[PDB]
């Protein structure tokens, strides 16, 4: 088994020295992720700035800005936003699949 | 150009930016051209108001720190303008916000009286949106033309 | 603290070719020679035509490093009004003898109050909170 | 400054003045290597 590096990346040339505000990119992803990622992110009361941009149409880049306040890293929100649209999934899932029965 | 003497002179005096002004009249050859005219009318309007989600996002959305966009290596933020009932940013606020993250922070905010292209008289009686205001480095009155 | 209270009635509400905004004309109940012109965002604060709206200046909310969203046991000045607005203080203009009026700025949303005797208090601050009941 | 034989071969004082001359098409202006050309599009992401 060998774990992809290229996907997500930690923008050393804008990270805070240490630790709350980072810079991330991720590769083949856009909108779709980007927006329902920062919503979730900014739900966390320790995100103090939070928002994503893409560098331009052609060139296959996702780039996510986490600012946080103290007692939390920027990664620890990233890994707490994916974990939570991950649960926000499953609800959906969940739903659909109850009122499917429910008709 | 294939030496670091061309690259130079490609960088440092025929670049765009140091092309800024014309010397024909001293005046400016370089600006937004036609979406961004009527975006900014519609972006720095009185009845432009948003939330700190929105807010935040339109800042990332056009000043990257890892892009070399900011100059104090951490998205400097504004107070709402709005505190309760429900925390809202205006729309001139934003244009505050690019400067204050891109304009160097050893020196004092701009300072400048101007005029809009638009008359008050078409924002309602007793605007002042045709002043364009400009204290510390913040849009306090007026919208943002061609002008 | 507080630099400025007192109770205005309403005289005007106008949008303007506003969907949210409305400037608002009003007059003190207490002293004749003061004067209102403010602008308030009538989609969240709604203000009509003859109300009494009590109208407060104040300095901060009894060192602050920036402002955070509220959380859970959080008191503050503005806990005992509506609505709440943070700007600063751009101009001051003299209207004959004795009397004096500022111009504030709350991102756009202007506000213009005339007086004499608020000289001493009101000064031009980059920070300045506007706070209204009722 | 030669007679007509029944265009004649240039000289070498038309060879340096064939249009715009030598000095204006190969000193003046020249054609040159490590460049491109193509139609322009707008793009406000850059």
């Amino acid at each position: 088994e060998e774990p992809d590096r290229e996907k997500i990346k930690l923008l050393t040339q804008a990270t805070s020295e240490d630790g709350t505000s980072a810079s991330f990119q991720i590769v083949e992803e856009d909108h779709t992720l980007g927006n329902a990622l920062r919503y979730v992110i900014m739900k966390n009361p320790d995100v103090e700035f939070c928002g994503y941009s893409i560098p331009h149409p052609s060139e296959n880049l996702l780039n996510i800005r986490i600012q946080t306040y103290g007692e939390t890293t920027a990664v620890d929100a990233l890994q707490k936003g994916l974990k939570d649209l991950m649960d926000l999934c499953d609800v959906v899932e969940s739903k659909f699949t109850e009122k499917i029965k429910s008709m | 150009p294939q030496n670091e003497n061309a690259r130079a002179e490609a960088l440092n005096l025929a670049n765009t930016d140091s092309q800024y002004l014309t010397p024909t009249s001293g005046s400016p050859v370089r600006g937004l051209i036609q979406d961004h005219i009527s975006a900014g009318v519609w972006l720095t309007s009185k009845d432009s108001f948003f939330t700190r989600e929105q807010y935040q996002q339109y800042i990332y959305g056009c000043i990257r720190p890892e892009d070399g966009h900011t100059t104090r290596s951490k998205i400097v933020t504004l107070p709402p303008t709005i505190f309760k009932p429900y925390p809202l940013w205006t729309g001139k606020q934003i244009i505050t916000t690019v400067l204050l993250n891109v304009t160097p922070p050893d020196m004092p905010g701009i300072n400048l009286i101007s005029k809009n292209k638009i008359k008050n008289e078409y924002w309602g009686k007793g605007s002042l949106e045709n002043e364009v205001l400009f204290k510390d480095g913040a849009l306090l009155c007026g919208i943002l033309d061609k002008s | 603290n507080t630099l400025f209270d007192d109770i205005f009635q309403v005289s005007e509400v106008d949008p303007g070719r506003y969907n949210k905004v409305c400037r608002i004309e009003a007059a003190s109940t207490t002293q004749d020679q003061c004067k209102l012109t403010l602008d308030i965002n009538v989609e969240l604060f709604p203000v009509a035509a003859q109300d009494s709206l009590t109208v407060t200046i104040a300095s901060s909310l009894n060192a602050t490093r920036s402002w955070r969203p509220p959380q859970a046991g959080d008191r503050s000045l503005a806990d005992d009004y509506d609505y709440v607005m943070y700007g600063t203080a751009y101009k001051f203009e003299e209207v004959s003898k004795d009397l004096i009026a500022v111009y504030y700025s709350f991102g756009g949303l202007l506000m213009r109050l005339e007086g004499n005797y608020r000289n001493l208090n009101n000064l031009k601050q980059e920070n300045a909170y506007l706070l209204i009941r009722r | 400054k030669a007679q007509g034989r029944t265009v004649p071969i240039p000289g070498v004082k038309q060879a340096l003045e064939k249009k715009e001359g030598l000095f204006r098409k190969h000193m003046m202006g020249k054609r040159v290597n490590y460049a491109a050309r193509s139609v322009i599009s707008p793009d406000p992401n850059i």
